[PDB]
RNA sequence: AAACUCCAUAUAUAUAAUUUUAAUUAUAUAUAAUUUUAUAUUAUUUAAUAUAAAGAAAGGAAUUAAGACAAAUCAUAAUGAUCCUUAUAAUAUGGGUAAUAGACGUGCUAUAAUAAAAUGAUAAUAAAAUUAUAUAAAAUAUAUUUAAUUAUAUUUAAUUAAUAAUAUAAAACAUUUUAAUUUUUAAUAUAUUUUUUUAUUAUAAAUAUGAAUUAUAAUCUGAAAUUCGAUUAUAUGAAA
């Protein structure tokens, strides 16, 4: 490195005049890494899915003419009454 | 079993001839907590002694008048009263 | 070895490996849960001079210096000029082959 | 925050009611550096189970609180 | 409170639902409204330059912000399932249930390994 | 079962304005072999050996039937029966899953000279794969009087990709050094072995192996590193 320093550092601070880059000679921590981090949020909370989708609710709101059934809430209504029949269903819960 | 150092046979010391045990005193300067110094004579050898903790600088002895230090050292650009006032929220206990 | 005796040093070591190399060895057998009946084998040519590598490997181990070729070189220099425990060890295979003449099976 | 720029690690407490008056400070924090504005305070740290009675002297001012409340009891094998 | 698990009424996720995903989805969403806020909070806290004053007291305020706020706390679960351990992230699927859902033809292309 | 299948191979055709180039390539579509032919030598028209001439022609992967082991899984998930319903359901703060007498597997690093360490910029030689929940180049600063190396910080050039980055592959090969080793050194001479020789003097079971264990200081991630994370430095240097 024959050529000297103080021009290089100013050709440095020239370049990130014109650019939009900062210019930091001494080297110290300004926190710009933790700004400039492009947030990754949404697509964190886009995980599971689209909270809106149709249900089976919906398939009676839409089409209420066809009388839909669904199949494993039946089943799981037939079971329940089953249980209430043969002395196991649920206990009655507390409120105080 | 019992560490021990097994006696000699004793050497008579004669009646009349028996001699006061003169220990070897110098004479030596105790400097205290402040510049009062005072002479006490004692056995091991060195003429003068300060001290940095004495009852000339304990709170008890005058009512009327190095983890921390390293602490302070490595965070000393901060500088850590104010900052007391600021952490803390007595809500939470 | 070239440098030390001043002939052809693959043909020297090949000498060397002919005399040294066992033409048989006395191969143990279960033999039919029995005594261990032993037998002369004959050899293929890298058995042969396998074995007698190994001998000149381990005559070369008791040489001196640190860098193992050298020692290596100094062996064969000494095997070509005639001299090795290699040498009594496989007299001694072929005594015991000797031994067990007709032990041979198809003979 | 362990580096030496950005530290210490500080958590709110009710420091300044007991240096007024002698009530000792129940923290479940263990990751709180100790500092020298609590030097001779009472703190009742948490171990998990139960809450341990400590009082800060001043060679404990670099640590953290957690390191005087041990976890774990003490291993002994049952010579059976 | 009573009537919801967590302070904010958040929506299920469609699909397999489970105690775990529900408390997993709540955090993302808490962490997604408040993504910025922390990421200047942080800013302020990792400061030479700014008071130390406010630096410290954003630093407080990161410390108190609750358990629904940290990014460290999401954990990529299975969406097919509600499993959290071998999670692959170019089909958010358990092990197990990732190869099944690939032997069917569900990923569309994923298929057998044959070299 | 074999075969069709995939990878890899050989050949052909197509496409790529040979700056996304690597055409010595990539990728679609074919063809190709579970190779063929002939002379002999043994055993009975064939089958093994050998020889020859024709060919690029030589592998790996997936596929592991029926039954059985009441083999494993109700902790991927689901469901039967059964039990809990202010609790065996739900949320937070901390702790634990990392505890340590002996024991048992798997590994890693070692115990030095057919083997370890320094160095090697017209940068010796690869493949496969990743980079919008990123990959981070050059360069400056500190550790460190040069600089390189290695590690952080500073700050983001380029590219979301046959285009840029991760990333100058490493052993190799070459010079140098290497205790145990008076199998070396350094003072003299010595000389047609001179990065060396000879003579005479003095040079008197763990190292210049290993890297466990610990002390202090820094750095990294994170809101947080005490229980309980990862680096770097200066010391520590068990066992073997
Ligand atoms: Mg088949
Ligand atoms: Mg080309
Ligand atoms: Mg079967
Ligand atoms: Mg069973
Ligand atoms: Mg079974
Ligand atoms: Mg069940
Ligand atoms: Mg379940
Ligand atoms: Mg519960
Ligand atoms: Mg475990
Ligand atoms: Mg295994
Ligand atoms: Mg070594
Ligand atoms: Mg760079
Ligand atoms: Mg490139
Ligand atoms: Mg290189
Ligand atoms: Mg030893
Ligand atoms: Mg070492
Ligand atoms: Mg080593």
């Amino acid at each position: 490195m024959n050529v000297p320093k103080a021009r290089l550092l100013k050709v440095a601070e020239l370049s990130a005049k014109i650019f939009d880059q900062n210019f930091n000679p001494s080297g110290i921590r300004t926190g710009s890494k933790i700004l400039n981090e492009r947030l990754k949020g949404p697509s964190v909370a886009s995980y599971y899915g689209n909270p809106d989708i149709l249900k089976f609710r919906h398939l009676k709101t839409l089409y209420p003419d066809i009388e839909f059934v669904d199949l494993e809430e039946q089943y799981r209504l037939s079971m329940v009454e089953a249980k209430k029949r043969r002395g196991k269903g649920a206990p009655k819960k507390m409120k105080k | 079993t019992r560490i021990t150092l097994p006696r000699r046979p004793a050497k008579k010391i004669q009646l009349g001839k028996s001699r006061p045990a003169i220990y070897h005193q110098f004479n030596v300067k105790m400097e205290l907590s402040d510049g009062s110094v005072v002479i006490r004579r004692s056995q091991y050898p060195k003429g003068e002694i300060r001290l940095i903790q004495d009852q000339r600088n304990n709170p008890l002895w005058n009512p009327s008048r190095g983890s921390l230090d390293r602490f302070n050292k490595r965070y000393s650009s901060l500088f850590s009263t104010v900052e007391l006032s600021e952490e803390n929220k007595k809500k939470t206990q | 070895v070239y440098c030390q005796t001043r002939q052809d040093p693959i043909q020297a070591l090949e000498k060397s490996l002919d005399e040294l190399a066992p033409l048989m060895m006395t191969k143990t057998f279960n033999t039919g849960v029995a005594k261990a009946s032993v037998i002369p084998v004959p050899l293929n040519k890298r058995q042969r001079n396998r074995i007698a590598w190994n001998w000149i490997v381990q005559s070369a181990n008791q040489r001196v210096s640190s860098d193992f070729a050298v020692r290596l070189g100094e062996e064969l220099t000494a095997i070509a000029k005639g001299t090795s425990s290699a040498f009594e060890k496989r007299d001694q295979i072929h005594k015991t082959a000797i031994a067990h003449r007709a032990y041979i099976q198809l003979k | 925050s362990r580096s030496v720029w950005k530290g210490p690690n500080i958590v709110p407490l009710p420091i300044r009611e007991a240096m007024t008056k002698g009530t000792p400070i129940r923290t479940n924090a263990r990751a709180a550096t100790i500092l020298p504005q609590f030097v001779g305070l009472k703190f009742q740290i948490h171990n998990g189970k139960e809450y341990v009675p400590i009082e800060i002297s001043e060679d404990m001012v670099g640590h953290k609180l957690g390191e005087f409340a041990p976890t774990r009891k003490r291993f002994s094998y049952t010579q059976t | 409170m009573g009537n919801f698990r967590f302070p904010i009424k958040t929506k299920l996720p469609p699909g397999f639902i489970n105690a775990r995903i529900l408390r997993d989805n709540f955090k993302r969403q808490q962490f997604k409204e408040n993504e910025i806020l922390v990421k200047s909070l942080k800013f302020i806290a990792r400061n030479m330059n700014l008071p130390t004053k406010l630096r410290l007291e954003a630093q407080l305020k990161l410390n108190a912000l609750p358990n629904y706020m940290r990014s460290t706390q999401i954990k990529n679960r299975c969406v097919d399932s509600g499993h959290a351990r071998f999670v692959l992230s170019d089909f958010r699927l358990c092990r197990y249930q990732f190869r099944e859902n690939a032997l069917k033809g569900n990923l569309p292309g994923v298929k057998k390994g044959i070299w």
